[PDB]
């Protein structure tokens, strides 16, 4: 039941009242043992903003995902170029302080970024609900019934929680060693 | 407008359901009729009459320096 | 207390909120506040918002809601309605005995003795 | 079932200020919502004085960097210098001049549709000649208009900022 | 429309009599190259 | 509604009906509205010659 | 240091021509005013100019120098003692 | 509708025959920014704040503008010897001789502590204080057409505007402001003063730059880092982070629980807040004077005087209007305010404070003018032994001459700067305090009696700005709040204009003294301020009257602009003169007859004229008053330090 967008924002906005469940009714609790509640400081209990935490946590999933595969994969192979050779910047964590300012590339990934998000700020401020979260209707591939798309969207979540941990262990293994892809001293 | 807003707002009520795709223009409601009775204010027009005046006089004083034909 | 302020949602305003609210609020001026008073926003939201009305609101309206109106804590908390009693309770002692300020550094330090401003004989003689 | 979405931007229901008007039954494209909190008749206006302005502009730098230049020894400079060589020669501020005059009358046309002292359309300026009967017509026309005005905008920044960039004709 | 079109002529005559420093029948004398650019200040001039 | 023969995109301008070069009913920015027609016309007409 | 001759002379510096010119430029101004407060007799249009009136009255003031004149003769100019605010509190 | 409303001040004076005379007009100015109570008064407030954000961001666009396009930046760059200028003045009547003014604002210095090298720079932020300048007004729009009532902000939410300005605001701007220096005006500066060229200064956030060509982090760099024009910026950066932890620290270890406004209502509390917020502006434009020739924070600051002196001077102007502001918005929160009890204490120790204050004034200026006019007596009467001074009678300050103290690690400030002073800068610093605490009994006797005094027992029915009460009880004119910050003005002009005067004959005198040449050390008394600022004549003589040659004698020079507006001065001086000994009656009489003369003619104008009133008059006498004072010392100040420095 992922209720197609289009009727799904007839219940978008601030919502006032609460569900009853734990956040909002969010999937993403949904542990190997039983449901692992976790909320140990208690946002959740701010239940008007349980949709932008939900939204918050989805992008930070996969902008890590994204990073973690990112500083990965350039270990091993380098995009064409004698800028981002092996050679030209030696670590991968050396390519944020390698291309930056009047060397192109990664301006113009902010610049993409930052108009990617600016066209699609209308749907975090208005047009969030619960289920709706981090629907930006790129579904396709999301599979039909209902307990798939549950399944999908805890693998989902569960992905980027491990990737959010996972890059900052990994960044810092980095930083405090220097090393490619197996980042242990 | 039980919300306190002051006159002449811009502002749609914000006792408003669920998130609405509504259009709320915010740009003065102006009028053509009522900036051409604003621009003929006393202070305008005659600040603006100082304006050309003295405009005026500065170039008759470029073009014509000093009183050259006395 | 008023039918308003009955079953208000927490995301309105919270259940202390709403107390202090009350507490800081006079009695008689329920029912009707001033325009610029906690209250009457508190009431205009009351309404229109909660049980079965509208349950829900767009974002921008969410947050004009939440800058008009009280968050508890460090703003309508008990501690803050001790301290406006025990001013009130203040003026109305003064009104008779007064606490003795200094200007010390050219701002009032307290010392912790209460005068007896109040004239023995003559109340009302200026001297 | 309700809020009709935007055919670009599948995620956020379509501006109802975009309704009637030529690119929203097919594309809709107002992500950041400018046309819910400015006028779209104004909208629609700056994007087609937009989109003319650097259709012109675009054929401009075609020709002016493939050699097709005015007989005069003083038109003999890059398009790079060519606005400030002709800055100094004194044809920019005729332009100026020309295009203030024009762009007066359009400030006419602007606060006249506003007030409804006329039925003119926000692109309209009375410029029929090759435009269809049919209704259909006219709509695929406009949109033709608008579809190539804002691939010119595109195409000029572009072509300005490499021709910066990199010192070059036009292919690069 | 002949007042029209004089008033918009003279004017003209008036303003190439300016532009070329001299008579108004010998138009675009030999070597001319364009106006000679306007003399006084301005707040271009200036480096506005 | 009504709009000028000579400029499609601007309004009719009125007082401009019943005059020699009023067919053409010129008048964008409308000293029409403002001043009296007999008075402009013979500025113009004295301007002309 | 060259000097100003007001002697009535029309000289080189003289002050006849200047004196012509200005005086023709402040009646005119005056004019101009005056026609307006004659033709907008009401606050709010001094408040709130009528521009099309008032540049009327501005450019019409060009003929002040004759209609000035012809008014004072006609008696339309200057208004008669009883019949405006003069000071007569000590019972004249 | 809104273009309809935007005149609609003019057309409710128009509306009724009441308002339509000339006094209505003036009052249309007068209530212009005074916000009536209503609903909208703090969204008003907010708006008008922010539009003036906007104007100040307009006006520091345009400075940038000429300090990129009209002005020898580049060759002060390269020689900060010359003189600043960043004025060109066209080529109009005959003003040529006045084009390159000398700019004494210190917009160069400011630039150069800031890193900026290219007028290009200078361009941009000219661009982007436009854009900031846009942004202001589309917010301030919005804030008053759209937005939140901002009710709360000063009794409810003035938890969060208190907590947001101590983090973010002031510790955030100075931890930022501590980045921009350690690493682009720090960098630029070593590599302009050791002369080897300033790359880009993104450059320099390249971690590749002196950020990691070295890590010594003391004073010790490449070939000899000894530039005493870079330390400045150095100690000011370590002031700004230290100034952004203690700020941060300090804002979640506060209690911030206590709002002083809640027995005020909402117009009132603004009031009282812009008295307050004047007093800490005010107070802090002086002690910035002060601190700018106290302490060097600016590159090649010092050598330009005229800079330093325009600054100084500037500034303690900007400090003593805002002062009496400060007590003028007191008066007016206290008498609007429908039950002001928390002023209890005060209100009812009215004539004990008021007094005692009053003794105190007494007391100052009997005995500061009279060491003055003593010493001027004693001199004229060839008694130079019976004088005041350091060869007499000697009035040491000897609360002055002790700064000593444990140590434990300190240096440089332990002391009384290294000045030593004298007779004469007792007397002067007396004569300050004395106008300093006249000014401040003007004020203070305004917020006192503003609601009820012995005279008229109703004052607070009669609002903040009323002429008087009547020529009953004697006569009660001038007895408004109003009229208070009227005379605390005037008296804050003679106490800022004293203060000025002792602060430039001290500058004149030490730099005379630092002129002796090198050889000559014995500067016995020299020092023609300390030897001479003794008597009223010495101040006429050798101030006034010795320092006015370069304004006087300044025609056909540059400072011609500056003689002028000295004359200029004088003349609206003397009109406040003019507006402040006549009377509105007489002024009435004579627009009746000149009125008549008018109807005579069938004139007539509608819009009654109408002398202005009497409130009307004393302000536009007192606004010529300063005009012309500060515009006169102005003048004086910026074309004897320019001619001779
Ligand atoms: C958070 C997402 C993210 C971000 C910010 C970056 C950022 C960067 N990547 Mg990168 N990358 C990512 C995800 C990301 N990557 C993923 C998911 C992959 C796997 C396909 C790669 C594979 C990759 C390679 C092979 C290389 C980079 C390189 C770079 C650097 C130069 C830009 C460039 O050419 O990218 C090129 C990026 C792509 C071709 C894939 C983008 C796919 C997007 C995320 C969808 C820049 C710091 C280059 C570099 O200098 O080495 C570090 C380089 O050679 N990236
Ligand atoms: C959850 C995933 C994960 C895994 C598998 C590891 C695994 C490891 N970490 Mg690690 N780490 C993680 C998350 C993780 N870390 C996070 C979230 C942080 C904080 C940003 C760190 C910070 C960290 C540090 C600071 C160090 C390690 C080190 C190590 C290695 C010992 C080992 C391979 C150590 C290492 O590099 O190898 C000795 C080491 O010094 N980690
Ligand atoms: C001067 C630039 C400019 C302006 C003012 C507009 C204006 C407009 N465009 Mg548009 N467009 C432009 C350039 C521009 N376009 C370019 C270069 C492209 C090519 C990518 C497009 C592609 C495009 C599509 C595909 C669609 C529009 C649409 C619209 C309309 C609704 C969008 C809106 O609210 O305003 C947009 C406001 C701006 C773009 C201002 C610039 C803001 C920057 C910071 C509006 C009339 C929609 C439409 O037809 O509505 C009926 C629509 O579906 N535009
Ligand atoms: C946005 C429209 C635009 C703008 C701003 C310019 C601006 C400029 N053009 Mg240009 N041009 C344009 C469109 C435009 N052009 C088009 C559409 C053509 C094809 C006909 C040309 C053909 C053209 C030539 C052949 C030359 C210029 C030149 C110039 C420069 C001097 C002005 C001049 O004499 O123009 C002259 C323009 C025309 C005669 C045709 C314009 C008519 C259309 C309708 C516009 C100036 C940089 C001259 C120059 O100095 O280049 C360095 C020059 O020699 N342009
Ligand atoms: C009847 C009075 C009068 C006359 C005959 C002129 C005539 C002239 N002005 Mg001028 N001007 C006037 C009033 C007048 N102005 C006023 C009232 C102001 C504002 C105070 C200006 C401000 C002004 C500037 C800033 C400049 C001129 C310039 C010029 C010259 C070029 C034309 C131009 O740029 O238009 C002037 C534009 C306007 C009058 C429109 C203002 C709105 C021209 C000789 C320019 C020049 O010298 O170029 C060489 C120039 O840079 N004028
Ligand atoms: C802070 C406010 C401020 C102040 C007091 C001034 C003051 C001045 N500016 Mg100026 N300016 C400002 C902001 C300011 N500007 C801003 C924000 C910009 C950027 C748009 C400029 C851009 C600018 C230019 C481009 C020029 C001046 C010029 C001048 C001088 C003569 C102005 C003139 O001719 O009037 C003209 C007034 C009108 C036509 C009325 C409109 C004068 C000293 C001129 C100058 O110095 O000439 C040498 C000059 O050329 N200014
Ligand atoms: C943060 C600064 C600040 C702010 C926001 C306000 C705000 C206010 N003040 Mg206030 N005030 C201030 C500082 C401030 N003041 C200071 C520093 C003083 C002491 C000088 C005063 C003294 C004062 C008095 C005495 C009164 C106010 C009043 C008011 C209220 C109405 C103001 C009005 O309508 O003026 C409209 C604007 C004007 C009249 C500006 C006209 C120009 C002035 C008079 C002279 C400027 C000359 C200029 C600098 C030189 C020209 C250039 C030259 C080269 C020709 C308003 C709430 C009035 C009130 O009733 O409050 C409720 C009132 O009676 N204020
Ligand atoms: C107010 C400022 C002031 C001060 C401090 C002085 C000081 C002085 N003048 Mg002088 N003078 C002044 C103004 C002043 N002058 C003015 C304005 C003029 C012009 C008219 C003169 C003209 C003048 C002449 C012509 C002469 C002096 C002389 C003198 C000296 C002797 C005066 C004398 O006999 O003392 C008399 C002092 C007293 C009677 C005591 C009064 C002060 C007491 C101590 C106050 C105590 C208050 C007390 C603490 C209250 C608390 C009590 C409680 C605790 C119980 C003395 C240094 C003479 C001289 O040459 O000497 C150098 C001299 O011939 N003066
Ligand atoms: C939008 C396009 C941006 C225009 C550039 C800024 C305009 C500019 O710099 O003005 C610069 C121009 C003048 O520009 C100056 O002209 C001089 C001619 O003597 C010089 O020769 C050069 O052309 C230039 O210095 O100013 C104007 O023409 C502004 C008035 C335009 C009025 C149009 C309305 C007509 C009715
Ligand atoms: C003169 C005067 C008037 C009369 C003032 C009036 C009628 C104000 C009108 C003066 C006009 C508006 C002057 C306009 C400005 C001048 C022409 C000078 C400025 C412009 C020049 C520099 C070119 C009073 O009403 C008054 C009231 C109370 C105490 C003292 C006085 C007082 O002294
Ligand atoms: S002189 Fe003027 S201010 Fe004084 S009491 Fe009389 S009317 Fe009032």
């Amino acid at each position: 039941a992922r209720r197609e967008l289009a009727v799904a924002y007839e219940d978008a906005g601030i919502d006032l009242m609460d569900n009853g469940k734990f956040a909002q009714g969010l999937v993403g609790a949904e542990a190997a043992f039983g449901r692992y509640e976790f909320d140990p400081i208690g946002f959740s209990k701010y239940t008007e903003l349980v949709p932008w935490f939900r939204e918050a946590e989805l992008k930070h999933g996969r902008i890590a995902m994204l990073a973690w595969l990112g500083l990965v994969v350039p270990d091993f192979v380098r995009i064409p170029g004698e800028a981002y050779s092996f050679e030209a910047v030696p670590r991968v964590i050396d390519a944020h302080d390698a291309l930056n300012a009047d060397a192109g590339p990664n301006f113009q990934i902010i610049l993409f970024i930052s108009i990617v998000e600016l066209c699609c700020a209308k749907k975090v401020f208005e047009w969030n609900s619960v289920e709706t979260a981090g629907d930006y209707n790129l579904t396709r591939l999301f599979p039909e019934d209902d307990e798939a798309q549950k399944q999908m969207r805890i693998a989902e979540l569960k992905n980027g929680r491990l990737a959010m941990i996972a890059f900052g262990g990994a960044v810092t293994q980095a930083v405090i060693t220097g090393k490619p892809f197996p980042w242990t001293f | 407008r039980k919300i306190p807003a002051g006159p002449y707002s811009v502002s749609v009520e914000p006792l408003r359901d669920g998130a609405t795709n509504e259009v709320s223009i915010v740009t003065p409601p102006i009028s053509s009729e009522g900036v051409q009775e604003y621009l003929s204010l006393a202070p305008v027009f005659f600040m603006a009459l100082a304006i050309f005046t003295s405009g005026f006089a500065i170039e008759v004083l470029r073009f014509f320096p000093d009183t050259r034909y006395w | 207390v008023l039918p308003y302020m009955e079953n208000i949602p927490r995301a309105i305003v919270e259940k202390e909120a709403l107390e202090g609210v009350l507490a800081m609020t006079p009695r008689e001026q329920w029912e009707d506040p001033p325009e610029d008073s906690v209250l009457y926003t508190l009431k205009v939201y009351a309404e229109t918002y909660g049980e079965g009305k509208a349950t829900k609101m767009p974002w921008w309206d969410w947050l004009y809601m939440r800058f008009e109106l009280p968050d508890a804590n460090e703003v309508s908390a008990e501690k803050i309605k001790l301290m406006e009693d025990d001013a009130k309770i203040q003026r109305r002692m003064m009104e008779g005995k007064i606490p003795l300020y200094v200007p010390i550094l050219g701002v009032p330090i307290y010392t912790g003795m209460t005068l007896d401003w109040k004239p023995e004989a003559e109340l009302f003689a200026g001297d | 079932g309700g809020y009709k979405m935007s055919k670009a931007v599948p995620f956020l229901p379509m501006s109802p200020a975009l309704e009637g008007y030529v690119g929203a039954e097919e594309e809709g494209f107002d992500p950041m919502g400018f046309s819910l909190a400015l006028d779209i008749r104004w909208l629609r206006e700056a994007e087609l004085k937009h989109g003319r302005i650097c259709m012109l502009a675009t054929v401009g730098w075609i020709a002016t960097d493939l050699g097709m230049r005015l007989p005069g020894p003083a038109y003999q400079v890059s398009t790079l210098e060519a606005h400030d060589a002709m800055v100094k020669f004194g044809p920019m501020a005729q332009i100026l001049i020309w295009l203030g005059i024009i762009e007066v009358f359009s400030f006419l046309a602007i606060t006249n549709m506003m007030e409804g002292t006329t039925d003119r359309q926000p692109g309209d300026y009375g410029l029929r000649r090759l435009y269809p009967k049919d209704e259909e017509g006219q709509y695929e026309m406009q949109l033709k208009e608008l579809r190539n005005g804002r691939l010119a905008m595109l195409a000029f920044s572009g072509i300005v900022t490499t021709a910066v960039l990199t010192g070059r004709t036009w292919p690069f | 429309k002949n007042g029209r079109l004089a008033m918009l002529a003279f004017s003209g005559m008036v303003h190439h009599n300016i532009v070329v420093k001299g008579a108004l029948f010998p138009l675009v004398p030999d070597g001319w190259t364009g106006p000679e650019p306007w003399a006084v200040g301005s707040i271009m001039n200036n480096m506005g | 509604k009504e709009t000028s023969a000579s400029v499609p995109f601007l309004p009719k301008p009125k007082n401009l009906a019943g005059w020699v070069g009023g067919e053409t009913e010129f008048d964008p920015i409308g000293f029409s509205n403002w001043f009296d027609m007999k008075w402009l016309r013979e500025a113009e007409l004295k301007h002309g010659r | 240091l060259p000097r100003v001759i007001a002697t009535g002379e029309v000289t080189r510096g003289g002050i006849v021509t200047p004196a012509l010119m200005f005086l023709y430029t402040t009646g005119w101004i005056g004019y101009a005013g005056r026609s307006y407060l004659l033709r907008t007799k009401d606050a709010a249009k001094e408040i709130k100019i009528d521009v099309p009136l008032a540049l009327t009255c501005m450019t019409s003031a060009f003929a002040w120098p004759v209609y000035s004149w012809q008014d004072i003769t006609n008696g339309r100019f200057v208004a008669k003692d009883t019949e405006i605010r003069v000071q007569r509190m000590h019972m004249a | 509708d809104f273009s309809k409303a935007a005149f609609g001040s003019a057309t409710g004076l128009v509306a009724k025959a009441a308002s339509q005379t000339t006094t209505a007009i003036w009052n249309l100015h007068a209530d212009a920014h005074d916000f009536s109570n209503s609903s909208y008064l703090s969204k008003q407030v907010f708006a008008a704040n922010l539009a003036h954000i906007g104007v100040v961001f307009i006006w520091l666009s345009g400075m940038h503008f000429h300090g990129a396009y009209f002005s020898n930046y580049l060759d002060w760059l390269q020689d900060p010897s010359i003189a600043p200028t960043a004025q060109q003045v066209s080529n109009i009547a005959n003003q040529s001789v006045l084009n390159p003014i000398r700019v004494t604002s210190g917009f160069f210095n400011l630039w150069l502590a800031e890193g900026i090298t290219s007028t290009y720079q200078l361009k941009v932020i000219a661009a982007f204080g436009l854009i900031a300048s846009a942004l202001c007004f589309l917010g301030s729009y919005f804030h008053m057409h759209s937005s939140t009532s901002f009710t709360r902000v000063l009794n409810t939410k003035l938890t969060s505007l208190s907590t947001h300005h101590l983090v973010g605001l002031l510790g955030l701007g100075s931890l930022a402001w501590a980045g921009h220096l350690i690493h682009i005006s720090l960098p630029v500066n070593i590599l302009l003063n050791a002369g080897v060229a300033v790359p880009s200064p993104h450059s320099l956030l390249s971690s590749k730059a002196v950020a990691t060509i070295v890590e010594q982090l003391s004073f010790s760099a490449l070939t000899s880092s000894d530039g005493y024009v870079w330390q400045p910026l150095v100690y000011s950066a370590m002031h700004h982070f230290a100034l952004a932890l203690v700020l941060i620290v300090g804002s979640i270890f506060l209690s911030t629980a206590s709002n002083p406004l809640m027995s005020f209502t909402v117009g009132s509390s603004w009031h009282l807040v812009l008295g307050v917020q004047l007093f800490v502006t005010g107070t802090a434009s002086v002690l910035y004077a002060q601190m700018s020739n106290a302490y060097p924070v600016y590159p090649y600051l010092l050598t330009d005087h005229p800079t330093v002196v325009s600054l100084f001077v500037h500034h303690m102007w900007i400090g003593g209007f805002f002062l009496v502001g400060a007590f003028a918005h007191l008066s007016i929160g206290l008498v609007r305010d429908t039950l002001p009890q928390s002023f209890s204490v005060v209100l009812t120790q009215r004539d004990i404070i008021l007094g005692h204050l009053t003794w105190v004034v007494a007391f100052l200026g009997v005995h500061s003018f009279g060491l003055y006019v003593h010493n001027d007596t004693m001199q004229a009467l060839g008694r130079p032994d019976d004088m005041f001074s350091d060869n007499a009678i000697s009035l040491l300050p000897v609360f002055a001459r002790w700064s000593t103290l444990t140590l434990n690690s300190t240096g440089s400030a332990v002391s009384v700067l290294g000045v030593e002073l004298s007779t004469a800068d007792f007397m002067v610093t007396h004569i300050h305090a004395f106008t300093i605490h006249t000014t401040v009994l003007i004020l203070v006797k305004g917020f006192l009696y503003a609601r009820s005094s012995r005279l008229v027992n109703d004052k607070y029915k009669l609002d903040f700005r009323y002429p008087c009460d009547g020529p009953g009880r004697g006569g009660t004119c001038q007895i408004s709040p109003w009229d208070h910050v009227f005379l605390g003005l005037f008296w804050m002009y003679n106490s800022i204009s004293v203060v000025i005067f002792h602060f430039f004959w001290e500058y004149q005198s030490n730099l005379a003294s630092i002129k002796a040449s090198a050889g000559g050390s014995i500067r016995a008394l020299a020092s023609d301020f300390e030897l001479n600022s003794i008597n009223t004549n010495g101040w006429l003589r050798n101030f006034l009257w010795s320092g006015a040659a370069q304004v006087i004698q300044s025609y056909g020079s540059p400072l011609a602009a500056y003689g002028l507006t000295f004359l200029a001065s004088h003349f609206v001086w003397a009109l406040s003169l003019m507006f402040l000994f006549s009377g509105r009656g007489y002024w009435q009489e004579l627009i009746e007859s000149v009125l008549w003369a008018h109807h005579k003619l069938y004139v007539v104008p509608h819009i009654q004229p109408r002398a202005l009133s009497i409130t009307s008059g004393r302000a536009v006498g007192l606004t010529h008053y300063l005009l012309g004072g500060i515009g006169t010392t102005w003048s004086f100040f910026l074309a004897r330090i320019v001619a001779t420095a």
